């Protein structure tokens, strides 16, 4: 028996047999996340419109 | 009358000599990485008691968004602003030295008297980006930039104050 994050597909189901699925998913995009940027200058008139 | 020519050279060894001491030592006083100083070109530590190159505008861990690490970090390297008050101070005192003599009545004492206040404004412009690139305490002969500016600003009203005064007497006398 295979009991681990095993991702289901076509050809996986046909070679073997998969329980109904228990936890549902989709393909994530990981990046490094930026320091919190500092405005500078445009703080002069950023608010209030463009 | 002659006030004018104590005052002025008493503000240029004062606020000259001060600049260059500022440019010394003592200008950012606090823990470092631990205590120690820097003056914006190498930090001293109290390993202790030894120095390193610290003005180092780069590290080796960010992002660098658009135009912000490179531009501004890069200004506040190499210190230009102070040493373009260095500049600016040394054509002071070398053009009020020259107004000794040469008399030229109005030309030169206003001169100097304009680039030495401008040069003023690059001082105070030159600490506003160091504090600024800087993101506890200061070093001492910070303040003691800062009062140089000041009393560099001090020494140029003395010297329009004075331009106009020949100009009194010029057209005073012109009647």
């Amino acid at each position: 028996i295979a009991i681990a994050p095993l991702t289901i597909t076509l050809v996986r189901e046909e070679v073997i047999d998969f329980s109904k699925p228990f936890m549902s998913l989709g393909i994530s995009i990981m990046i490094k996340k930026p320091q919190k940027s500092k405005p500078g200058v445009f703080s002069f008139l950023d608010p209030l419109a463009y | 009358r002659g006030v004018q020519m104590l005052l002025t050279t008493v503000g240029a060894f004062a606020a000259f000599s001060l600049m260059t001491i500022a440019v010394g030592t003592d200008y950012w006083l606090y823990s470092r990485g631990v205590m120690t100083h820097s003056g914006l070109w190498r930090t001293c530590c109290l390993f202790k008691g030894l120095c390193k190159q610290i003005d180092h505008f780069p590290e080796d861990a960010d992002y660098e968004a658009d135009t912000a690490e490179y531009f501004l970090r890069a200004v506040r390297a190499s210190s230009i602003f102070p040493i373009l008050s260095v500049i600016l101070l040394f054509m002071g005192g070398l053009c009020i030295a020259a107004s000794e003599f040469y008399k030229t009545r109005h030309n030169i004492i206003l001169s100097a008297g304009i680039f030495f206040v401008s040069a003023g404004l690059s001082n105070i412009i030159g600490i506003i980006v160091y504090i600024s690139a800087n993101a506890y305490s200061y070093g001492w002969s910070f303040y003691f930039g800062a009062l140089s500016f000041i009393i560099a600003e001090m020494v140029g009203v003395l010297a329009v104050h004075m331009f106009i005064d020949r100009h009194k007497q010029l057209r005073a006398t012109a009647r």
